RNA sequence: GCUUGACUGCGAGCGUGACGGCGCGAGCAGGUGCGAAAGCAGGUCAUAGUGAUCCGGUGGUUCUGAAUGGAAGGGCCAUC
RNA sequence: UGAGCCUUGAUGGAAGUGUGGACGCCAGUCUGCAUGGCUUUAAUGUUUGAUGUUCUAACGUUGACCCGUAAUCCGGGUUGCGGACAGUGUCUGGUGGGUAGUUUGACUGGGGCGGUCU
RNA sequence: GUUUAUUAAAAACACAGCACUGUGCAAACACGAAAGUGGACGUAUACGGUGUGACGCCUGCCCGGUGCCGGAAGGUUAAUU
RNA sequence: UUUUGUAUAAUGGGUCAGCGACUUAUAUUCUGUAGCAAGGUUAACCGAAUAGGGGAGCCGAAGGGAAACCGAGUCUUAACUGGGCGUUAAGUUGCAGGGUAUAGACCCGAAACCCGGUGAUCUAGCCAUGGGCAGGUUGAAGGUUGGGUAACACUAACUGGAGGACCGAACCGACUAAUGUUGAAAAAUUAGCGGAUGACUUGUGGCUGGGGGUGAAAGGCCAAUCAAACCGGGAGAUAGCU
RNA sequence: UAAGGUGAUAUGAACCGUUAUAACCGGCGAUUUCCGAAUGGGGAAACCCAGUGUGUUUCGACACACUAUCAUUAACUGAAUCCAUAGGUUAAUGAGGCGAACCGGGGGAACUGAAACAUCUAAGUACCCCGAGGAAAAGAAAUCAACCGAGAUUCCCCCAG
């Protein structure tokens, strides 16, 4: 639902089996928190994988320079 | 798998490993409160003004303490007698002071911490060899001559 | 006894089916076997011993192959 | 404790007396240690997979205490306990009338039973 | 005592009692996409589910089949590399 | 009307008046008719709008072969034979009609499925807060005292006052028969009947929602509706049947 | 603009007007109770109750006016913890709710057809939810073509059933 940094998903989809199943799939992503910002001190954003992998190449600031303003 | 500790901590790296390091280990320990590291361009080169300015001594700093043997060689004949007497011996003491202090002719000054003479100087008077032992990177030469009085 | 006609390519004209289809067939072309030769042989005396289509598998062929040369894939022939 | 690269080892400073591990076509040699004048394969370095140990630092806490606050919620903080477990996401083997969608032929002296469908 | 309001009041349901079985508490279990709530402001002399149905004398043999409980050495075996 | 067959005692209609079912759109193919002719004809659009312009394009004058390809020939085969399909058949575009196709497709009609809302003012449970139960009976536990025991049990009276206890109005419920059955009444009346201090009964308000609830369990109840409520929608569901 | 005129079901009464502020029509205003996003708090809608300010004031009352919640910014205050934050107050803006269809987007059936039915169909239709405009959306090639070239998106007719 969150994964703040990056969008998320929670988008539906039909899960077929052997030929077809008109069922439905959905809930995905992950979660975690407590990210120590070198600045003042850590707020616990609820990002997930890909979201957490993002704060890597990026910063920890820029990655928050958005969740903040905007 | 890229960080810059510089403050080695049991890790297979010191001064900040610039080559493949551990990953996921710093996300919540090393980097936070411990030793920030992000070995990503910006941070990387930033270590230069912290390390690349320590080896420049072999040219800049050395030049300010390497010309020893050059600055002092044609030195004025050090005529610091050591009390020549005793039917052919002396009384004066030849060791550290008289040797190093044998330069303040005009007024210059030094220290008795740069000498190269394993054996204690015999109480003679002949051409006293004083190979100035400033730094390991550079040596020098000085002389001393005892006189009667 | 000798052999491989249980051949390959076609087929006048017929019989029987709503149709799909099924059956009979002299004769022609290339090459065979048996007979001295006329000639006989296109599986078994005949009539049951069978499964359409699709989706594919195998071999053959320059039929085709999405810019072009190939290729994959498709067709065609044989067959599971 | 496996396995890779491959690093040092056994095949393809100077005699004599002994000790250990090696193996047998066996009657034996190999190989470290005092006094005496490339691959078949092992060890350490390491790379990575295994189980098992412990730690804190992600993570949990329906334990305590401090504020927001004359709140049982929630958040932050301190502290304790648990700990890379648990649990969650993707994928994957089970099980799955809990639920759901359906099928379950025809002929026939009614239908069903029996029998038959070329 | 309860039940088919409007054709069935019963031998049917319930009952107290009994037995098996699960649950160590953030309990099992249930409602709920979740948060959260019930269980219970209870905690194994407790709570849930199943069967039997005061009480009396009792409750025999079978574990082959199916289910469940334990073991898990060996065979087969998913994603994954 | 339906049937082999109906005066049939097989179906439908009390009667009259009004309404009530082969339509429509585009596509395709025949027939008639009109235009033009190896050619016929435009679409959108422009527009000095039913003109005129626009020939993108559609169909026909060539077919054969799976195709490359060849071509009044072409496939077939090694075949240059024969055999299959073709070759001195006029088509094309409107208009009207017959049929077909996609559509609700002549009209009326299901039992149902799915989606979203409305319903616990009936009823089933449960929660909170209030109320009701004339009278009469039996008479447990406990206790007082006498007895009695070393002390108790045990006992006898008196007191005591329990109980899903007894009889019986209110109140609650429904076992039987008669009547009612176009009823007084879409479940009642009359005479009997069961419970009636209890798992009792009742007022007020609240909480559970449909594949869901509640259920001392009958598939019972969830507003005269329940093997899946009511209302609106998908919707002209589908109906080889009448 | 004008001789008539005071809306209608029915006049009638009492009246206004004829020259140029009587009507009547159009524009801009004034007013505009209570409920309703309803916004001071509550509430079985059109009712109940309060705080803080006002002037008229016999100077008790009167009614009036403001006081919802969020978001942005500003200033002031400000915890555990020096700090700083969390939080608090105030104030200026703005939002909130209605709305027929078309439009973008999130979620998404079944009857039905296949002469049964699971793949498939119905159909991304029904419906529900969110958003915006006057249109929305899309939009200036990491497009297509085929060795020639075209040249953003959108809509129409062909290609073709
Ligand atoms: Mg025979
Ligand atoms: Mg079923
Ligand atoms: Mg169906
Ligand atoms: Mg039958
Ligand atoms: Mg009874
Ligand atoms: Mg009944
Ligand atoms: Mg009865
Ligand atoms: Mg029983
Ligand atoms: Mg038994
Ligand atoms: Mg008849
Ligand atoms: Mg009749
Ligand atoms: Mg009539
Ligand atoms: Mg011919
Ligand atoms: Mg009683
Ligand atoms: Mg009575
Ligand atoms: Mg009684
Ligand atoms: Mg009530
Ligand atoms: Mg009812
Ligand atoms: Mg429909
Ligand atoms: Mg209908
Ligand atoms: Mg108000
Ligand atoms: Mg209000
Ligand atoms: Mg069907």
């Amino acid at each position: 639902m969150k994964k703040d940094i990056h969008p998320k998903y929670e988008e539906i989809t039909a899960s077929c089996s052997c030929g077809n199943v008109m069922k439905i799939r959905s809930t995905v992503g992950h979660d975690l928190n407590l990210d120590v910002c070198s600045k003042c001190h850590p707020f616990f954003t609820g990002k997930q994988r890909d979201v957490a992998t993002g704060g890597r190449v990026d910063r920890f600031n820029k990655r928050f320079n958005i969740p903040g303003s905007k | 798998m890229q960080v810059i500790l510089l403050d080695k901590v049991a890790n297979l790296g010191s001064l900040g490993d610039q080559v493949n390091v551990k990953a996921g280990y710093a996300r919540n320990f090393l980097v936070p409160q411990g030793k920030a590291v992000p070995a990503t361009k910006k941070n990387i080169e930033f270590f230069e003004a912290r390390r690349a300015e320590l080896e420049a001594k072999l040219a800049e700093v050395l030049a300010a303490a390497n010309a020893r043997a050059e600055k002092i060689n044609a030195l004025e004949t050090v005529t610091i007698a050591s009390k020549a007497g005793d039917e052919g011996k002396l009384f004066g003491s030849i060791g550290t002071r008289d040797i190093a202090d044998a330069v303040t002719a005009a007024g210059v000054e030094v220290a008795k911490s740069e000498v190269r003479l394993p054996n204690g100087v015999l109480r003679t008077t002949g051409e006293h060899e004083v190979s100035f032992q400033v730094h390991s990177e550079v040596f020098a030469k000085v002389i001393v001559n005892v006189v009667a009085e």
